[PDB]
RNA sequence: AUAUGGAUUCUUCACGGUAACGUAACUGAAUGUGGAGACGUCGGCGCGAGCCCUGGGAGGAGUUAUCUUUUCUUCUUAACAGCUUAUCACCCCGGAAUUGGUUUAUCCGGAGAUGGGGUCUUAUGGCUGGAAGAGGCCAGCACCUUUGCUGGCUCCGGUGCGCUUGUGACGGCCCGUGAAAAUCCACAGGAAGGAAUAGUUUUCAUGCCAGGUCGUACUGAUAACCGCAGCAGGUCUCCAAGGUGAACAGCCUCUAGUUGAUAGAAUAAUGUAGAUAAGGGAAGUCGGCAAAAUAGAUCCGUAACUUCGGGAUAAGGAUUGGCUCUAAGGGUCGCGAUCAACUUAGAACUGGUACGGACAAGGGGAAUCUGACUGUCUAAUUAAAACAUAGCAUUGCGAUGGUCAGAAAGUGAUGUUGACGCAAU
RNA sequence: UUCAAAUGAGAACUUUGAAGACUGAAGUGGGGAAAGGUUCCACGUCAACAGCAGUUGGACGUGGGUUAGUCGAUCCUAAGA
């Protein structure tokens, strides 16, 4: 229900006590005239509202991941 | 900005009722544009190898058309029964028999 | 009724007319020693009321269902 | 071409009946039940339309900050700017006169 | 009448379980002289102008 | 219920902007004031949404003697949330006659126009999150089965006196000016309460708990209601596709729904319903009863009389198909380029002289009696010249009153009234 | 309205398929208000009822079915009581 776009304040929603879960999702989208490209959604289950934060680089989605919680739970697609 | 259209015909092809050579012959004198047929003007060119037939075109062509024109043929030889012209990929299609 | 004991996690029961959501939570988990996620009710057409009881995710309705001897 | 029905049980086309049709993820038409639109606070003395102040039903003003509902100026969400001026000379220059009638 | 008071609905609910035939083991009793059901009651023939 | 973060304070209860005002927050008791709730109808105009129409492309289906880059069909995005988006209105600079600006509709300006630059309401629209993982359309595989599995595509546009509906700014009308309360907020006021080794803010963010009771099936009618019934009667309301056409008319069709009403054979009289007639044309009959004739649109032409508004579609004439063309009437950009609407007028050609070709669709004129007109009544034999009506006139009454009500009353109607009123003819 | 098949002791009337038609969006379509009260749905079944028929049914017998903090009632006031 809202996006998220500054990449600090996601880290700090994954450990705000009161998140159990979280999910990965990967979509293949086309820019504006060229290839397509590999789209992350990361989408954060707080209490209240969903957090997503959208990233069209893959190398830092890579990055993201590991720096993941392990406590965290992700769903993968 | 030439796009390409493959049609496979392996399958009729091997039993032995269908001719590819015939329905690259028919593609020729039946493929209208910019009005009728004819003016094939180094813009529509149709290949033929025995296996596969490909049309490359620049002008006003589309799949849906390629699909008009091959069920004309196919019920012109009393094909209908047997072929179906059907669509794998984009801009890719195949006959089944 | 036994569908939802099975696939729903819902336990069907007849339960008193002058009884309202609070009464029949607080019976169910006295009784049967389980928890409730949450309550719906009706009144049949005959006169009586049902109460579907579904419970929360640690308690299986299928095993409570049975250790009370209707399946 | 689709049609579309009532989804509250009042049947008659009164004004908190109203409905709007929309197109859903489903790819059918539904109807939409919408509420009576609200009207903009009014000035206390001239009764025009009262600038910075959200336009929300009644009861609606109990869930949205101080800020949506105040200007930052005496009389903020009551009177106009044009109104306050003229309370303020008006109050100025009568208590002038008073002191020259005074003596 | 779909939106209904709870004292119309009760109603409801006792002549729906009056509408049955006789029992059949009544007629074996001993000086029996009931013979069916004298009070049954349908929606198409009677209203029950509650 | 309550903690944390943030904000504020040692200038105790925040700062910025000339201003309109802006923001994540940024003490406020009694009392007082204001706003919202909260409102008629009609007319044209602007904008939005759904629908309708249409181009390209990616799929599926139908037709194929011949023709048809063709006919049909799928291509969807909720509440909610963030940013952004406006007619009106308002602020600053400036100071106008050679008056300017300006709507379809002529209103506005030294009480400050035009113009330049700003502020605001968020109906509404756009992007993003929700959200493609859903739904929709296809292809390829297993298979008595609990039955699935793997794949692709789901895209980009155009048009409007169109339809339905919402809304905005306006205009016409009244001896008619077109509810109330609960509830919510703001402001004025300053009673109290608060800082330095520390407190307040639950109108900023996040986190915790709970939300009872009754109704909820179905029909809504040529079979679920009422008429003695499974009765051609009666019974409130929302959604509304294509063509023809002025049209929610009639006629044909798509979606969806029905195909129900005792049947078979035969075709006498008399019927009921629907029709046509040579010559004459109301001779019929109490009486033109019934039926016929007229009928749309464009153009020409139109009397007595009149309250000057009408009469009037008066009367009386001409034209109407199809096809191939011509001329005029626009938008957007830098005189050119480019794009997109049915409106009107005119000309050749063509025919068994037909053409509002079905459907749809006024007979008219000269006078007399009577009621001015629109309106109203004898449900189930009388719709009228009867009643009502505006206008006119008469009558009573200044409240300790006139007219009227009640068994009585510390009782009522006119009266939330006051002679331009009320009451009675 | 017609043809065929299925079911049945039995079919102009039940079911399925095929064909021909109609309502023609102010509908013979899709929902509700008042009113009715189980007529809704399944299984079994045809003495009576559906002014012919009946294997069908709003019939007969036996059962199943109506889930709300957000939709209404409940709260407010109107003429009035
Ligand atoms: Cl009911
Ligand atoms: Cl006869
Ligand atoms: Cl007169
Ligand atoms: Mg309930
Ligand atoms: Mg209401
Ligand atoms: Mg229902
Ligand atoms: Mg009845
Ligand atoms: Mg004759
Ligand atoms: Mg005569
Ligand atoms: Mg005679
Ligand atoms: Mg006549
Ligand atoms: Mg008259
Ligand atoms: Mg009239
Ligand atoms: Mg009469
Ligand atoms: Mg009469
Ligand atoms: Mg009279
Ligand atoms: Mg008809
Ligand atoms: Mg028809
Ligand atoms: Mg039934
Ligand atoms: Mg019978
Ligand atoms: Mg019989
Ligand atoms: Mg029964
Ligand atoms: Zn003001």
């Amino acid at each position: 229900a809202r996006e998220i776009t500054d990449i600090k304040q996601f880290l700090e929603l994954t450990r705000r006590a009161d998140v159990k879960t979280a999910t990965v999702k990967i979509n293949k989208k086309l820019n504006k005239a060229g290839k397509p490209f590999r789209q992350t959604k990361f989408k954060v289950r707080g209490s209240s509202s969903l957090y997503t934060l959208v990233i069209n680089d893959a190398g830092k989605a890579k990055k993201l991941i590991q720096s993941l919680p392990p406590t965290l739970k992700v769903n993968r697609l | 900005i030439a796009k390409t259209f493959t049609v496979d015909v392996s399958s009729p092809t091997e039993n032995g009722v269908f001719d590819p050579a015939s329905y690259a012959k028919y593609l020729i004198d039946h493929i209208k544009v910019e009005g009728a047929v004819g003016n094939l003007g180094n813009a529509v060119t149709v290949t033929e190898d025995g296996t596969v037939v490909t049309v490359v075109s620049t002008a006003k062509f589309s799949g849906k058309y390629l699909k008009y024109l091959t069920k004309k043929y196919l019920k012109k030889n009393q094909l209908r029964d047997w072929i179906r012209f059907v669509s794998t990929k984009t801009n890719e299609y195949r006959l089944a028999f | 009724a036994m569908k939802k004991v099975e696939d729903g996690n819902i336990l069907v029961f007849q339960v008193s007319m002058k009884a309202n959501k609070y009464q029949i939570k607080k019976a169910v988990k006295e009784l049967y020693e389980v928890d409730v996620l949450k309550v719906n009710t009706l009144v049949r057409p005959n006169g009586t009321k049902k109460a579907y009881v579904r419970l929360t995710a640690d308690y299986d309705a299928l095993d409570i269902a049975n250790r009370i001897g209707y399946i | 071409a689709q049609r579309v029905t009532f989804r509250r049980r009042n049947p008659y086309n009164t004004r908190s009946n109203k409905i709007k049709v929309v197109k859903t993820p489903g790819g059918i038409l539904r109807a939409q039940h919408v509420k009576k639109l609200a009207t903009r606070p009014k000035c206390g003395d001239c009764g025009s339309a009262l600038q910075g102040i959200s336009t929300l039903r009644p009861r609606q003003y109990a869930t949205v900050s101080k800020t949506h509902k105040t200007v930052s100026r005496a009389y903020g969400g009551s009177r106009c700017a044009n109104c306050v001026k003229e309370r303020i000379i008006r109050a100025f220059l009568i208590e002038e006169q008073k002191i020259v009638k005074k003596v | 009448a779909a939106q209904k008071s709870f004292r119309i609905k009760q109603k409801m609910a006792k002549a729906k379980k009056q509408n049955r035939p006789l029992p059949q083991w009544i007629r074996l009793r001993t000086n029996n002289t009931i013979r069916y059901n004298a009070k049954r009651r349908n929606w198409r023939r009677t209203k029950m102008n509650i």
